[PDB]
RNA sequence: GCGGGGUGGAGCAGCCUGGUAGCUCGUCGGGCUCAUAACCCGAAGAUCGUCGGUUCAAAUCCGGCCCCCGCUACCA
């Protein structure tokens, strides 16, 4: 679980933060 | 960048416990990457799968799906046969 | 050196290259072996001499060598100028290199096939790319007239004379050829001598040039002691370079620091200059040049600094990541077999920004009426404020021209 | 011409012979260590029998019978122990590093491979050793090891210059650079590393360094001596890197 | 598949192929390399230059250029 | 530019370390079986890319010159 979520949250964050940074 | 096109045979197959599988054969192993293609296709089908020699195999009937996904990627509608 | 750069545009297999064979005698190679079985793929290149038989009758007076005894009589044809071609490919998706090529051109020749239904997907796509960019010196050509009825190459000349009407192309003259057997080519030479005139370029201007190839002269196995330098391949547009001038490339190579990205200018000296198969000491616009260098050929192998631009060392050129395009759109997608209407631009979308000879991709942050700001991946060296640009999208797996405009700094 | 200092081999000795004619009930062998001394080999002593009974594959044996009277010898290749089949197989390549030297020197001097085996190889036999290791001390140390034993001073220098042929060894290196005059720094860091190399790891034959890709290069040390391969090639490749790294020219082995 | 011609004019293809798929891929050959594009005669010469071969009919007089292979 | 291969018709071993050219198939003949090239037997057939050297002797070791396929790359 919290492994999952942390990396899902991180990937969401990055990918989206990539989309914001871009 | 490159090009290359090939004759594509798609059909239902057979695996162990569990359902049938879908074979996609007939891609040019020099030019085309079955490993990049197949990662893309397992995403479309949502099935596990592999590159089995010069073929991609996808667990379950995905035959209309894949042809519809292969033609999108810029492959010829006229080289593809679902059997 | 060649005085001027002429395109040969058109649809796939309409015989653009075969018409560069019948004028220059030079084949593009048709290479990569995959081009030897496909067709031309990297930008071809070929030069020749255009004299004129003064002592005889035109168009057959228009020679290729110093030899007039071919037509009328001997009086060795006064040399008018030396020229060079740039053969773009004809296949739909090799759109992104033909655009790239079009940053170098002073004029063009549209090769339509006499044995196919006239407005063919790329024939048009190219044409409006021409009308867009500003290459207003066009000559249309009807190529394969050796395999058709004498009615058929006329009825098509109707279809061309009617398309070429509401568009800008007034008397853009349609010279039927047969690139295969090299018949009626000297009348094409009379066209290109009249209509595609040699422009004036001010040499005092800031040295600027584009790059579209670059090659490792080193054969498989030249020893270290005579390791000749790396070779950048491209065309001067403004100025004139000289042998033994200090220089820089832009945006230049990027570094890697743990996932970071950072391009930077490379410096070197001009080791040698050459045009055709003959080495020169200086170089001027019109023609594609090549510049022997003293930088590591590993840097310029396959065609690594493709899209880059060369300038004076210690010059003033912005290396932008983010850019303000003023722009306009085609009402259709003249390119696809299908004419589906160009949608209006959406933010956070991927588009293929051709600027100069570089073919970059980039993401759209802002969308006004006609002013968009585009973040990029690989930077762009913006040598002026008069940078024409071209705007494509991925419509259906294959990249398509949809709008154009100018670069604003 | 390996001449011997005897008439018949002593009985129960091991030596290299060459098969000569394949007959029905045996086979005449030439005992290469005895002036090609024709002996007999029957089947009771052999043991797929067509590659060791080959018209002249050079097989090793034990001498069963030496009838001194008539002059005829029998041999067996069953009665060679396999702990007698290796050390008299290393003794073969030393006795055919010698054969060659006296097969080209006697020729060059224009004399005889008999007067080359009687003078050189039968007077460096008194000097405790196989006559190819009384010359391996000679070519390295001096011609006073040949004179000591009384090897006539006509063979002495034609020996030492016909004894001391190629071996080819290579390596994939990667020369990446960003210097304005990078090509020149490559040529430099290769002509400074491929330097004083003809006298360090000493008299090797040639060194070639070349582009087989763009950044990928092959180096090529050919040498007379096989273990005068890596030694040298590796010192060159170690100095490539070092002289590559000191001068801002990025080098590394594949 | 691989093959070479015998010493009396016979193709020995090293792969056992049915007696049909050789006709279908021997007709296609005819279509791309012998049948002229003007009157469909089969009565043609095959030109070769640098990198452009031509089908030359002995009846009408035209030339069908072919991808050189 | 380096390789990699070239051998009965065909697939190819053998070439390192030279010493009557092997295999599988096909063919062809006969035989065995009720009838099968299923098996048993035999024959035919490669001067081993090419040209030359070295060697007593080479398909082998050696070097020029070709024929297909990996490596390279349109070489300003
Ligand atoms: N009969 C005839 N054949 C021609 C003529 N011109 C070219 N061809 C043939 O058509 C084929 C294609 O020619 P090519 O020049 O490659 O067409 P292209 O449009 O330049 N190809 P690319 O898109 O790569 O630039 C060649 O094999 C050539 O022999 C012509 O005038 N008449
Ligand atoms: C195609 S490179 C452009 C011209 C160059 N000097 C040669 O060729
Ligand atoms: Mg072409």
């Amino acid at each position: 679980m919290r492994w999952k979520w942390i990396k899902k949250r991180i990937r969401r964050l990055k990918r989206q933060r990539k989309k914001e940074r871009g | 960048i490159a090009k290359e096109e090939q004759k594509i045979k798609i059909y239902v197959t057979k695996r162990r416990f569990g359902k049938l599988m879908t074979i996609i054969e007939g891609f040019d192993t020099s030019v085309i990457d079955l490993k990049e293609l197949a990662k893309k296709l397992k995403d479309i089908c949502a099935c596990g799968g592999t590159v089995k020699d010069n073929t991609i195999e996808l667990q379950g009937d995905h035959r209309k799906k894949v042809a519809e996904e292969l033609v999108k990627m810029g492959f010829s509608r006229d080289s593809i046969e679902i059997r | 050196q060649p005085e001027v750069n002429i395109g040969v545009v058109g649809h796939v297999d309409h015989g653009k290259t075969t018409l560069v064979q019948a004028i220059t005698g030079i084949w593009t190679s048709k290479h990569s072996e995959e081009l030897k079985r496909g067709m031309t793929i990297k930008l071809g290149y070929a030069e020749t001499n255009i004299g004129v038989c003064e002592s005889c009758k035109k168009p057959e007076a228009y020679v290729t060598e110093p030899s007039c005894k071919s037509c009328g009589s001997d009086d060795e044809p006064k040399f008018l100028r030396r020229i060079s071609f740039i053969d773009a490919p004809g296949h739909e998706v090799l759109m992104a290199t033909m655009l790239s090529g079009a940053a170098l051109m002073d004029g063009a020749i549209l090769v339509v096939a006499a044995n196919e239904p006239f407005p063919q997907p790329q024939t048009r796509e190219h044409f409006v790319a021409l009308g867009i960019i500003g290459v207003k010196n066009l000559i249309i050509v009807q190529n394969k007239v050796d395999v058709v009825s004498k009615e058929e190459a006329l009825s098509q000349y109707r279809q061309i004379k009617q398309f070429t009407k509401g568009t800008w192309a007034e008397n853009v003259p349609i010279i039927p050829v047969s690139a295969l057997h090299k018949i009626n080519i000297d009348s094409l030479i009379e066209g290109i001598e009249e209509y595609i005139k040699t422009p004036y370029r001010d040499l005092s201007q800031k040295p600027v040039m584009l790059v579209i190839r670059s090659f490792d002269v080193n054969k498989p196995g030249t020893q270290f002691n005579e390791l000749k330098g790396g070779v950048i391949g491209g065309s001067i547009i403004q100025g004139l370079f000289k042998v033994d001038q200090e220089i820089k490339v832009l945006p230049g190579l990027r570094v890697e620091k743990q996932g970071k990205v950072s391009y930077e200018p490379i410096f070197t000296k001009i080791s040698s200059i050459r045009f055709g198969d003959e080495e020169f000491k200086e170089a001027k616009p019109g023609g594609l040049v090549a510049i022997g260098t003293y930088l590591d050929p590993s840097l310029t192998k396959a065609d690594n600094l493709l899209g880059s631009i060369i300038t004076l060392a210690d010059a003033e050129v912005p290396v932008l990541w983010n850019i303000r395009i003023k722009y306009n759109l085609l009402e259709r997608v003249v390119g696809a077999k299908e004419m589906l209407k160009v949608d209006p631009i959406r933010a956070k979308e991927t588009l293929m920004l051709s600027v100069g000879s570089s073919t970059t991709l980039g993401i759209v942050t802002s969308v006004k009426k006609d002013e968009i700001e585009v973040e990029l991946r690989r930077p762009v060296a913006v040598w002026s404020n008069n940078i024409r640009t071209v705007i494509s999208r991925q419509i259906a797996g294959r990249w398509r021209m949809i709008g154009w405009g100018l670069v604003e700094i | 011409m390996i001449y011997s200092r005897s008439k018949l081999p002593s009985e129960g000795e091991i030596l290299i012979a060459t098969v000569k004619q394949v007959f029905d009930y045996g086979s005449y062998v030439s005992l290469d260590e005895y002036g090609g001394l024709q002996a007999f080999l029957p089947w009771s002593e052999v043991s797929n029998i067509r590659d060791v009974l080959k018209e002249n594959r050079k097989v090793i044996v034990k001498v069963i019978r030496v009838d001194r009277r008539k002059g005829t010898v029998d041999v067996s290749l069953k009665k060679v122990t396999d702990d007698e089949r290796r050390k008299k197989n290393l003794q073969w390549k030393k006795i055919q590093r010698l054969d060659k030297i006296l097969e080209l020197v006697s020729q060059k001097l224009k004399l005889s491979e008999k007067d080359a085996w009687e003078q050189v190889a039968w007077k460096l036999e008194a000097k405790y050793g196989d006559p190819i290791t009384a010359i391996e001390k000679a070519v390295k140390e001096g011609e006073k090891i040949l004179i000591d034993a009384g090897v006539p001073e006509i063979w002495v220098k034609p020996l030492l210059e016909e004894a001391s042929r190629k071996v080819k060894m290579s390596g994939l290196i990667t020369v990446r650079t960003n210097e304005p005059l990078g090509v020149e720094k490559i040529k430099e860091v290769i002509s400074k590393a491929l330097e004083n190399i003809e006298q360090d790891y000493e008299s090797l034959l040639n060194i070639k360094i070349y582009t087989i890709g763009a950044p990928r290069y092959r180096v090529d040390v050919v040498g007379t001596n096989p273990k005068e391969a890596s030694e040298a090639l590796n010192q060159i490749i170690s100095n490539l890197i070092k002289i590559g790294k000191e001068e801002n020219v990025d080098i590394s082995v594949v | 598949a691989p093959g070479n011609v015998d010493d009396k004019g016979e193709l020995v293809i090293q792969g056992k192929f049915s007696s049909q798929v050789i006709n279908t891929l021997m007709e296609r050959f005819l279509k791309a390399y012998v049948e002229c594009s003007t009157c469909k005669s089969l009565d043609t010469i095959l030109k070769k230059e640098k990198k452009s071969w031509y089908i030359v009919c002995l009846a009408c007089g035209a030339q069908t250029p072919v991808k050189p292979l």
